[PDB]
RNA sequence: UGGGAGAGGGUGGUGGAAUUCCCGGAGUAGCGGUGAAAUGCGCAGAUACCGGGAGGAACGCCGAUGGCGAAGGCAGCCACCUGGUCCACCCGUGACGCUGAGGCGCGAAAGCGUGGGGAGCAAACCGGAUUAGAUACCCGGGUAGUCCACGCCCUAAACGAUGCGCGCUAGGUCUCUGGGUCUCCUGGGGGCCGAAGCUAACGCGUUAAGCGCGCCGCCUGGGGAGUACGGCCGCAAGGC
């Protein structure tokens, strides 16, 4: 699972400023953490389709936010990505 | 790590030696698997509600511990390898949900 | 009718999650290993649901029975 | 012939027959009867009277072996169960106790169609 | 951020009840089955009873009128891995939203392929009865299959036969699950009865079939026909 600390880590590592918890980057970073974990969970347990639907929603929610960034601040977008190493 | 509660029922016909030789490997395996023993109880002999292993009784053990979850299954898998060990029930600890209180 | 008394009212402060206290747990099984119904246990949807879990655990351990013989008929 | 005195009486009631078996204090049969053992050959075996008779045949044949007191154990739910019990009680044998031990699965094997349609 | 309930999903373990078979004991003439019977099983000793073992499949009571899931669906118990979701605080972002042709994935049962496994059940099938006949209903047997692993198939009365989202419009009553200053208020579900209103009626009624806006799907008398042709998909059966 994802431990509170494990989580608090990314939140710091990505927050635009102190106390920032709801940024597009923070959210995209958190989703990216969950996604990757679940993706690992599914490399094994390939028959766990109910959980795969959760993966599908996450990935969707992500592209959606990222889409917003690209449209709002083309830079932060390129930076958020390069940093996370998303897409590819 | 997480807090568990190992339950072990073993042959009720063991001389002080055999009983200690089992508790030996029990205590051992635990250590070998990160079983930090917070507490313990040994109500020993008790009248089973039904015969387990043809025997109308069993000798009980109990250990409140903390260990690497990913090994809780292996730990218990191990405890079972014994012949004198007739039951192994590990359980994630829980706040006592009182009632009628 | 189901009015002999509810097993809950007949008890004191007890932990529903204690799968070893066969002393009280046993008072929740019928004249057979059968788990008593809420109409008789006096417990609630949630309490009753935890009892079951606990009882079954005690049954696996050997502390409680799965079934008993009726004595009459 | 072996002298046993006290033992067990097993009533296997069903919708087609009643078969009684008397055994020593630890399960080994001494004698037995059933609607077929006595006269009745087909449908009649199920009837309670047949049960009554078989029950008596069982006890009688058992007293020869020196039986006196029995511990009854009922299995089955047939049209004739309760009669075999009243039969043994008036048979002479002393009914020390009665216990229903009809087996019931905790849901194991798919029943015959005849016993399904049961939600 | 802090908490909660849950047969939500995947994996590995493990428990007891019962059935069948095998071994031992004891015991003897029938058992079984039906409306009644017979086929069948039993002196190579069955049925009924006790003890031991093997194996597969399912999970009694608790279960509800209950819970969870997008649907299909999901009930011993334990551990791990994992999805969704509800509540409180009012903390962060700042319209980032809704719907959704096509695409992609999931999709009960039966069925297919390869390899396993088979207790019980059981299409076909082999017999016994019934009957005017009885290619049925009832009875004795019984193969595929039902179970597992991998691939396929993609259908259903897949139903609430009610597409998704949001806003608005009395209340009473029961219930599940949170929070509260725990008469009872609050939030999210599950039922029932009902204001206004709607409806051909039946009924629906804050879980709309009411009053509205957004987007998708679909209908246009019955038969021919979900057929023919064509295309796509499928090993096939067949599907669209
Ligand atoms: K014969
Ligand atoms: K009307
Ligand atoms: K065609
Ligand atoms: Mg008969
Ligand atoms: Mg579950
Ligand atoms: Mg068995
Ligand atoms: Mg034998
Ligand atoms: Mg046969
Ligand atoms: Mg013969
Ligand atoms: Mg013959
Ligand atoms: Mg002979
Ligand atoms: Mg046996
Ligand atoms: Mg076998
Ligand atoms: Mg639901
Ligand atoms: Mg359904
Ligand atoms: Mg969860
Ligand atoms: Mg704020
Ligand atoms: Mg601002
Ligand atoms: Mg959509
Ligand atoms: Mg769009
Ligand atoms: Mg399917
Ligand atoms: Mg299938
Ligand atoms: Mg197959
Ligand atoms: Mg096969
Ligand atoms: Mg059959
Ligand atoms: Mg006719
Ligand atoms: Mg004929
Ligand atoms: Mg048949
Ligand atoms: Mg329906
Ligand atoms: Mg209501
Ligand atoms: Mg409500
Ligand atoms: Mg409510
Ligand atoms: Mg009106
Ligand atoms: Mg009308
Ligand atoms: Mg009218
Ligand atoms: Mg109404
Ligand atoms: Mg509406
Ligand atoms: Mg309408
Ligand atoms: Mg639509
Ligand atoms: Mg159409
Ligand atoms: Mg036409
Ligand atoms: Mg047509
Ligand atoms: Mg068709
Ligand atoms: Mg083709
Ligand atoms: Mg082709
Ligand atoms: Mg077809």
């Amino acid at each position: 699972p994802i431990t509170k600390e494990e989580k608090q880590k990314v939140i710091q590592e990505f927050a635009r400023f102190p106390g920032d918890t709801g940024s597009t980057e923070v959210q995209v970073a958190l989703l990216t953490l969950r996604i990757n974990r679940l993706s690992e969970h599914l490399k094994v347990h390939k028959k766990d389709h109910h959980s795969h639907r959760g993966l599908l929603m996450m990935v969707g929610q992500r592209r959606r936010l990222l889409r917003y960034l690209q449209r709002e601040d083309p830079e932060r977008y390129r930076a958020l990505i390069e940093k996370l190493g998303i897409r590819g | 790590m997480r807090r568990y509660e190992v339950n072990i029922v073993l042959n009720p016909n063991l001389d002080q030696s055999q009983l200690a030789l089992e508790k030996e490997i029990i205590q051992r395996a635990l250590e070998n698997y990160g079983a930090r023993v917070e507490k313990v109880e040994e109500l020993g002999l008790r009248r089973l509600a039904y015969p387990i292993a043809k025997d109308p009784q069993g000798y009980f053990l109990w250990y409140q511990v903390e260990m690497p979850e990913d090994r809780v299954n292996d730990l218990a898998r191990e405890l079972r390898i014994r012949d004198n060990v007739r039951r192994v029930m590990v359980v994630k600890s829980q706040e006592p949900f009182l009632a009628n209180a | 009718p189901s009015r002999k008394a509810k097993v809950k009212a007949t008890l004191g402060e007890f932990d529903l999650r204690d799968y070893r206290n066969v002393e009280v747990l046993k008072r929740f099984l019928s004249e057979t290993g059968k788990i008593l119904p809420r109409r008789r246990t006096g417990l609630s949807g949630k309490e009753q649901r935890i009892l079951a879990k606990t009882i079954k655990r005690a049954r696996i351990l050997g502390l409680l029975p799965f079934t008993e013989k009726l004595v009459r008929k | 012939k072996r002298q046993v005195a006290s033992g067990r009486a097993y009533i296997h009631a069903s919708y087609n027959n009643t078969i009684v078996t008397i055994t020593d204090p630890d399960g080994n049969p001494i004698t037995w009867s059933s609607g077929g053992v006595i006269g009745y050959k087909g449908s009649r075996k199920g009837t309670p009277y047949a049960a009554q008779l078989a029950a008596l045949d069982a006890a009688k044949k058992a007293m020869a072996y020196g039986m006196q007191s029995v511990d009854v154990i009922v299995r089955g739910t047939g049209a004739g169960r309760e009669q075999a019990i009243r039969a043994l009680q008036a048979s002479g044998l002393q009914v020390k106790s009665i216990v229903d031990d009809t087996p019931v699965p905790h849901n194991g094997c798919r029943p015959k169609k005849k016993f399904r349609k049961a939600s």
